[PDB]
């Protein structure tokens, strides 16, 4: 089964402002592992075109104890459905609030405009968030942090190549 | 559509393709939906001849994209000295602020393009310009450790 | 099953990078519901990439498919090493999805998967592999789908080496 | 469905030997997707000269060898109590369906570029601390008095030229796939 | 525990955080379960002011982790000259040997830090100390092809 | 035979004369036409290049693309090897299957001292390739100041 944003979503996530980018993310459950493919394209704001000294962006998707998005704040729940704990990142392998645990990160280079001379690092962190006080907790999370420190891409549109990864599923 | 072709040819650094298209009545002020114009494309990729053909055909020298970024921000940030000079000759605005208050001098300082930094200061660049966080080009020289830069800033 | 479409695990020379049958492409597509899981490598067997000669710093292979996901003839990939494992199923289930990767949108970022692979499996000899999905442009027989592989090692001098890469895994959204 | 996964569990105890007995936790999960295995792997040293990285050590490796039924050769190098089908005993699944295909990745004296999958992983999940991981499938060919194996998977980490002394050798997670033998 | 917060602040180079923590009673000699102390963290990341604060507060300049690595091994290996000088000023053992016989001189030589090799030699660094293969800092220079170092060590 | 090919690549300066002493053939070739002297010229093992040449290795051996050891040494920046090849009578003007010469490769990859040596040894500055480019078209091409200068 597949949990996804659809293959071509409308603006459906916030990197810096409401609906300022399209995240295409597909999670396919292959038994104990989730096979995933991801890319992002900024549609407005300070990453379209990249402006000033901006050299990073990020998005944290949080889910509740049933694997359901916590709310429409950051990824729009209208572009997020089956084609859910069976798609959540395994808490034994990627322990909640421990995104600094090396193994909870999958890190690789992706490329602006699909051009091999414009790398961008993508760090995906699984269950890396901790909520305290009054903050509603998430049970699970999946974070994408893009970073191109030291590269001057001003005037480019932040639009990445597509990238595949997998992770152990919670159930 | 002559605009799209002109945007693409300026971006690709096709000097002649640009001349052919201008010849055929392409609008030097076309823009894409992010507000980039052909002169932003040429300033960013560093194609001097293209910058000149556009300015001669009436390209708005301080056109802003949707974030307030001008062609002189691009050429100063990315280090294209001779483009920075030609832009200035045509009325480029040394003190243009983008949407968070960043200026061409702030970017040329941040990325270490010192000769560009000197050129901007001699054209009246305001050194006390701060971004929306209160940081100036002198704060940059301290944060990024550039001693030559801090020296030049006085 | 009818869930694999491949060149077999060990093909004979089956593709053309510059001249007929000058390389062996190993390419396996396994359908995992809405995604295809793939693994690819290539090895040149003769011509200007075996050994690498002159200033050659790139190679490429474009595979084109018709509206039923069948390999075009006159394909630079030999249709004899391209078939379902044993059986014939539905090739459209293996094609890259045209909403995610629209036809002739090869320069769109999202239609490309780009990563480094390594000559001889050797970490000190990187080669970039750019895979482009549905990027083709015929204005030629029309293709409905395509998968391209572009190897590029610009700035690296590998003259005298044999062009033979490590294996690489990627996935993409299937058309149906 | 538990028979389609062969793994170390998601959080093993010390279960492999990089330089000394049980000196590292290898997390390795193989899931069988018909003709391909989809794998995810990472490693964390828990004692010895990679915890913290000491001296000029700039590499580590682990070779896992299997017999002709796809069963680990011995409790030498990876501990068989953290290697089994998910929720399974040895008779719950068939381990040859998880082995690297011999016709794609041969057992021979020769070297084969396509038997390697090579990519960078990162210490502490930190992009500024790369380490190369070279995975080699069936890359052993035992001679002399070495006990033979029918299949192998080896993991060679190398960070030549980077000085990571005082870091713990703990890597980010990495996904790859390969052609299965059956 | 204040110890864990100190270990973390030293490693993240939190100069100020470390002072706050020492102000509040944090133990300068806390160690993690690999035997790393805040001084190991600070010597490795290169943070001089934190190294000084900890040493002013009684940090053990000769602490070893489970492999016998000292803060001086870390500063000499990673090339932090002023930290190597300060550790030596507080009584760091110049020829401390890790579990395989490696000294600060051998690591400074292997990674080509020539100024640190010269400071270590003036405090009595021993050119004869061999690694597990029988090789000295000198043999490693010969190997590596480092002629400047080979003359300093001979 | 193949042992030699492997020792020359691997840089095992020792093995090579071990193998030569036993009558291993200095002109062995693999099925791409590469000889031990191509392997040694490519990896830059001077000693090995010299032992092979002293044992009558063919200095002008071509692989299946017409590449000679002098192309490899010039292309990859091995100056002493370029000098010893020329001493043993390597064709300074050797053309590969597309017309590329050692001078063309030395220029392309910015090995200016080797460009100087090839010229001294009579490399034709005017040899062209595919596009009909020559070492000079390469200079103002790759935007190379000093190479434009040396091509005098």
């Amino acid at each position: 089964l597949t949990l996804w944003t659809t293959p071509a979503p409308s603006p459906n996530c916030r990197l810096n402002a409401e609906k300022d980018a399209k995240l295409t993310l597909v999670l396919t459950k292959c038994g104990s592992q989730i096979l995933a493919t991801v890319s992002v394209l900024a549609v407005k704001g300070s990453l379209a075109p990249i402006s000033g000294t901006v050299q990073s962006a990020h998005l944290i998707i949080r889910f509740d104890e049933n694997g359901v998005l916590l709310n429409n704040s950051f990824l729009d729940p209208e572009y997020w459905n089956f084609r859910a704990v069976g798609f959540m990142p395994n808490l034994s392998a990627y322990p909640k609030s421990h995104g600094k645990t090396a193994k909870s990160n999958i890190v690789s280079q992706v490329y602006l405009n699909g051009d091999k001379t414009k790398p961008v690092t993508l760090t995906i962190t699984l269950n890396g968030t901790q909520e305290t006080g009054d903050t509603t907790p998430s049970a699970y999370s999946m974070s994408f942090s893009w970073d191109w420190s030291g590269h001057n891409y001003i005037n480019e549109i932040f639009a990445t190549s597509s990238y595949t990864f997998s992770y152990i599923a919670q159930e | 559509d002559l605009g799209k072709k002109l945007l693409e040819a300026a971006r690709a650094g096709q000097d002649d393709e640009v001349r052919i298209l201008m010849a055929n009545g392409a609008d030097a002020n076309a823009y894409d939906h992010y507000g980039r114009t052909p002169l932003h494309m040429a300033a960013a990729v560093g194609h001097l001849e293209i910058v000149e053909v556009l300015l001669r055909n009436g390209a708005d020298v301080n056109a802003v994209d949707t974030n307030g970024t001008t062609p002189l921000h691009l050429a100063a940030s990315l280090g294209h000295l001779e483009i920075v000079e030609v832009l200035l000759k045509y009325g480029a605005d040394v003190n243009a602020k983008d949407a968070t208050g960043i200026t061409p001098l702030y970017l040329a300082a941040y990325w270490g393009h010192l000769e560009i930094v000197e050129v901007l200061l001699k054209h009246g660049a305001d050194v006390n310009a701060q971004d929306k966080f209160g940081k100036t080009a002198f704060d940059i020289s301290i944060d990024i450790g550039n001693e030559d830069l801090a020296e030049i800033l006085q």
